[PDB]
RNA sequence: UAACGAGAUUCCCACUGUCCCUAUCUACUAUCUAGCGAAACCACAGCCAAGGGAACGGGCUUGGCAGAAUCAGCGGGGAAAG
RNA sequence: UGCUGUAAAGCUGGGUCGAACGGCCUCUAGUGCAGAUCUUGGUGGUAGUAGCAAAUAUUCAAAUGAGAACUUUGAAGACUGA
RNA sequence: GCGAGAGACCGAUAGCGAACAAGUACAGUGAUGGAAAGAUGAAAAGAACUUUGAAAAGAGAGUGAAAAAGUACGUGAAAUUG
């Protein structure tokens, strides 16, 4: 029989299996479609995302109760210090999809990226790329002449580059390495400038213009073995029943004498691999500027970081894109940023973005100050301070 | 490196006891004095001074101090079996207060 | 008494036994198992090792709804435990056996464990009480023990040979 | 070294409950051996033995 | 028919997680370990679709398929057990 | 280990074992088991699984001992609360 | 009941309920109900002694025609197990 009130359905068909994603750093699934007439730039960049803080902005959208007026809206940080280019891969079209042909790696590697290679660096003689590295004895013609193969046979040019994670706030040691794709031009130029960038840093800056929409590759923040009821969005049972409620009553009909795919059972939650779209550049800050929060309209000496550093990652004091909203993720995780797939000509896209003011008041408490010599304007002496 | 030392201590306990069954926080004060002097000594044989457990047990089950002063003295183990070379022994030191103090060596003299 | 297998060369071997041992026979099964055709030095490091929680028995037969452990790796498993009751009674007849091999003049740096095995014993009955007033049995499952230390033409065709003569010719 | 019997005897020949009643820890062998009432009174009375103090109950806040 | 009622019923005020619409927290379990260690049940067993068939198959026929060993849950089926 | 017989079965090689047993002609019967939710006894899978979770709460040391979460003693912390 | 002699009777789940300390152990308020349980060897000759172990035991040895007879005792099947 029917249902006696059609309701629509508890959660997405299109993101099953809700599993562990099988790596912690996001993949890149889809690189922009490449274009030939373009200039020859990255398409993604990896940073870490710090935490999130508020802006005032004025909305710039005719026919808007809120045109001309300021907004309150979220934002997000990204620590991202300039990636280091070490490595080159050779795509060929091939009737059974992309095939890596040839992958030529820089002469020296930092200590941080081959650590990568290893479980137990402090155990080992640390032997990577030591023959590799000889193979550039006084000629390099082994480099060229892999090289010349990409050159002449691949279609697609990536890059392999790695983040500088030591200049970041976070315990970990390892780099971590990625691949990037050089999109614009031809092959042949894609290579000459993945070579001329061997061992070289490639900062946001150069990937990444203000008030450009991205994506944000990321995993999600996880949450263990999970039921029904928070998993799945399903309503709970009512307060008598027996053997308890944060359940699914009728997890299927007799026939078929099976239970579907498309029932709510209970199981893994969070820590998936997500791709959010349409991510809002509102800041491309760099480290060296010592008024990072500091806008045209807010010329307080000030820095990006609230008051004690962000609350379980530290302080921002490299490059950093902030972003609108939220994006997947936890404190610390590597978020890849990618360009957008298409062109959107919608107002929201083409917006100028201009901020009137940036929150650093401390995000452990209910902080009430945006800087220490506010804090002390505010209270004045205190026993400490003699 | 000398096997038979004297130092002196401060432990965290208000940290180690978080989140804690109240009716366990002295019970594992007991366990995590004694994971403390294995990190320090590096013994797995940990001997606690009856006046320790005075200290611990003076407030209750769960009125465990917030820092504790431990005086952790390495001692060779000469009973046979041993099978532990060494061993370590915690008594407490008598402060008037536990805020401000640093790790210090104390000279058995 | 006749043990199960009997050892090659009896000069060199020396027995243990153990009948009628209050240990678990399934636990004993496995355990007996992890160290069967090891050196008996080897295995008894891993005896201590297993009871201090750094190494593990790997269950392979009664295994079911058992827990899962990063220490099976080294077996290829994942499925393993530390039975210390039937590792105890093992190191009880190893250090028998060890001391009949040394009465017999044998060197316990080249004694191999050659045969091990368990068998079921005699249950011991025990009642349990049920809901609704009904008995229910309560049985131990003990084991027999017993270990064993040892040291480390063509005829052819009349035209068969007829041919093999005659390329021999040929070969001068 | 199982003085349950020692400490049952000894709290009869004082008087008191076997709450009230310590044995000294370092006179053991003595101890095991007071098997009579006899012997738990010498001891009783040479100090190997001692009625424990009653807990104070103050009726100063109660006053 | 006053009074009385762990009697049945309707409405009103108060109150509230009964609900919109869920969320968070604590103890004991479950989980993992050492020791101990049952029972119900059991032809053989255990992937689906259609067909025909004692007219609703795990097995038969025709297809889909099909890769050791498993852990925590779950309650569609075993026309599950009692 | 084989052989014989369509079969019911009979005979044999090897191993184990220790006191009686067979063929043929007849007689006789409490005479042939896969089932009876059969009877009695035994043994499995389930399964090292369910579980061993009410009654606030235990800890340090010494002794004894092959061995001590669980025995004794001391110190402490608790509870029953007439 | 007492005392005898026999059998084409049964042969330890059979024959009396009882081949045994059987109308016993045990159950029930009671009337009553009511089992299981035979076999080392010719003879205990029932394993002295040494060794490992806290011990039980084990390994040697010894007794014996046999320990493939060790009182968990003649043979020692099947289920089930190593």
């Amino acid at each position: 029989s029917h249902r006696k009130y059609e309701a629509p359905r508890h959660g997405s068909l299109g993101f099953l299996p809700r599993k562990r994603a099988a790596k912690q750093r996001g993949r890149v699934k889809s690189f922009p479609k490449d274009v030939k007439s373009k200039p020859v730039a990255l398409t993604a960049f990896l940073g870490y995302k710090a935490g999130m803080t508020t802006i005032v902005r004025d909305l710039d959208r005719p026919g808007s109760k809120m045109h001309k007026r300021e907004v309150v809206e979220a934002a997000t940080v990204v620590d991202t210090p300039p990636m280091v280019v070490v490595g080159v891969v050779g795509y060929v079209e091939t009737p059974r999809g992309l095939r890596s042909l040839t992958t030529v790696w820089a002469e020296h590697l930092s200590e941080e990226v081959r650590r990568r290679f290893y479980k137990n660096w402090y155990k080992s003689k640390k032997k990577a790329f030591t023959k590799y590295s000889g193979k550039y004895a006084t000629d390099a013609k082994q480099v060229e002449t892999e090289l010349a193969r990409i050159k002449k046979y691949a279609s697609v040019v990536r890059v392999l580059a790695h983040t500088q994670i030591k200049k970041t706030p976070l315990s970990q040691k390892k780099a971590h390495l990625a691949e990037i794709q050089i999109n614009g031009g031809s092959v042949s130029d894609k290579v000459d400038w993945a070579k001329e960038h061997f061992e070289k840093e490639v900062s946001v800056d150069s990937v990444f213009e203000q008030d450009e929409m991205i994506d944000v590759i990321a995993v999600t923040k996880g949450h263990g073995f999970e039921g029904v009821t928070h998993r799945w969005g399903t309503k709970k049972l009512p307060r008598k029943t027996h053997r308890g409620l944060r359940k699914v009553a009728c997890i299927g009909a007799w026939h078929p004498a099976n239970v579907n795919w498309t029932v709510a059972r209970a199981g893994q939650n969070g820590y998936h691999h997500r791709t959010s779209i349409n991510h809002k550049v509102y800041r491309v800050g760099k480290g060296t500027d010592e008024a990072n929060g500091a806008t045209e309209f807010d010329r307080t000496k000030k820095t990006i970081n609230p008051m004690g550093g962000f609350v379980r990652y530290g302080n921002v004091n490299n490059d950093f894109v902030l972003l609108k909203g939220s994006i997947p993720g936890v404190k610390k995780r590597v978020v890849t940023l990618r360009k957008s797939l298409y062109v959107d000509t919608s107002r929201r896209a083409v917006e100028k973005v201009n901020l009137k003011w940036i929150d650093t008041a401390s995000r452990f408490g209910k902080g009430r100050f945006q800087t220490p010599a506010e804090k002390h304007a505010f209270m004045g002496t205190l026993k400490k301070d003699l | 490196l000398q096997d038979v030392v004297t130092r002196e201590y401060t432990i965290n306990l208000h940290k180690r006891l978080h989140g804690v069954n109240f009716k366990k926080r002295a019970p594992k004060a007991v366990k995590e004095i004694k994971k403390f002097a294995t990190l320090h000594m590096g013994t797995t044989d940990v001997r606690l001074d009856p006046k320790l457990n005075i200290a611990i047990w003076k407030r209750g089950v769960q009125g465990v101090e917030n820092r504790m002063r431990l005086r952790i003295s390495r001692k060779r183990n000469d009973e046979e079996d041993a099978k532990e070379k060494l061993f370590a022994y915690v008594e407490p030191v008598i402060v008037p207060s536990t805020k401000g103090l640093q790790t210090v060596v104390v000279e058995d003299d | 008494v006749r043990y199960a297998a009997t050892p090659a060369n009896p000069a060199k071997s020396a027995s243990a036994r153990g009948s009628y041992l209050r240990v678990s026979f399934k636990n004993t099964r496995e355990t007996a198992q992890a160290i069967n055709g090891w050196k008996l030095e080897k295995a008894q490091k891993y005896l201590d090792q297993v009871l201090d929680h750094q190494r593990a028995i790997p269950f392979r037969r009664y295994n079911s709804s058992i827990g899962r452990t990063g220490q099976g790796k080294e077996f290829g498993v994942t499925k393993a435990r530390w039975p210390a009751k039937s590792v105890n009674f093992v190191k009880d007849l190893l250090r028998n056996a060890q001391a009949n091999a040394e009465a017999k003049g044998l060197d316990s740096s080249k004694l191999v464990i050659s045969h091990i095995q368990v068998n079921h014993a005699p249950k011991q009955r025990r009642r349990t009480y049920r809901a609704h007033g009904r008995i229910n049995a309560y049985q131990s499952t003990p084991s027999h023990i017993e270990l064993t230390l040892t040291e480390e033409q063509i005829r052819l065709n009349s035209r068969q040979r007829g041919r093999l003569a005659s390329q021999k010719r040929l070969t001068a | 070294a199982n003085l349950r019997t020692q400490k049952r005897l000894a709290a009869s020949v004082i008087g008191v409950g076997k709450r009230k009643v310590w044995l000294d820890p370092n006179e053991t062998t003595e101890i095991a051996n007071a098997n009579s009432r006899s012997a738990i009174r010498k001891l009783y009375k040479n100090g190997t033995i001692v009625k424990k103090p009653e807990t104070v109950h103050s009726r100063s806040r109660a006053r």
